[PDB]
């Protein structure tokens, strides 16, 4: 079984939520690759239960600045929901994108 | 413009242990000629000690975003001014040491 580090990834978004950029090691976790992921809402993977929490989380976000997620389901890229947690952080400059260090909970390898 | 950017991971000390390959068109290098190298080696003599106090600083603000200007040296063999966003990250789960995750922008300095 695979350790924290081996199971924490980053992620980056723009404030609609789609991925601007995500880390190789999604591959390995959820099997998506970053390329097809770019472009598309967070949301469009979320377990429709969990659904209403990460609205609220969003939410929670865009005012505080840093939140932590909670637990949550997330939809891989060949079947299953795997069980997530996330730090997200929002960047703003001189709010310009937001910075996700997604953990995975459930057991890997 | 779509303003660019690269995310980078460093340890406590400066040293880059991640670095997104978008950094190529920002500042020149590849991801391995960075891996494993101070970001204050890249640094304007005139910003290194602004770059190491806000490292240490980092670390003391509870995984708050902290933010710096720099004079990064590229590839191309410029000064570019870089403002890097950083913050802490430690899993909750665990007691391993934090590390500092940054963002890294091309901005203007006017
Ligand atoms: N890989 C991957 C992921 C898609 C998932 O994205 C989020 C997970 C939690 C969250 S969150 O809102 O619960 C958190 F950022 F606070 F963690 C968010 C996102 C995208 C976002 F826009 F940054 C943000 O909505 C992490």
């Amino acid at each position: 079984f695979k350790g924290l580090d081996s199971k924490t990834f980053l992620s980056e978004h723009s404030m609609d939520m789609k991925f601007t950029y995500c880390d190789d090691r999604i591959t390995e976790l959820i099997g998506y690759h970053p390329e097809e992921l770019l472009g598309r809402s967070a949301y469009e993977f979320y377990h429709a239960l969990d659904s209403e929490n990460m609205t609220k989380s969003h939410q929670n976000l865009c005012t505080k600045g840093q939140v932590v997620s909670g637990q949550y389901r997330m939809l891989a890229k060949h079947g299953g929901y795997v069980w997530l947690e996330t730090q997200g952080t929002v960047i703003y400059n001189p709010p310009q994108c937001i910075m996700c260090v997604n953990y995975v909970l459930s057991e890997i390898e | 413009c779509q303003p660019t950017r690269f995310i980078s991971r460093h340890n406590i000390e400066g040293i880059f242990t991640f670095v997104d390959h978008r950094c190529v068109a920002t500042v020149g290098y590849q991801p391995q000629e960075l891996l494993g190298k101070n970001i204050v080696e890249f640094c304007h003599p005139e910003d290194q000690q602004l770059l190491r106090d806000s490292f240490q600083q980092v670390v003391k603000l509870k995984g708050q975003v902290l933010s710096v200007m720099f004079r990064f040296r590229s590839k191309n063999q410029e000064w570019l001014w870089m403002r890097t966003s950083s913050f802490t990250f430690q899993n909750p789960y665990s007691d391993e040491i934090e590390y500092i995750i940054c963002t890294n922008t091309n901005v203007k300095n006017s």
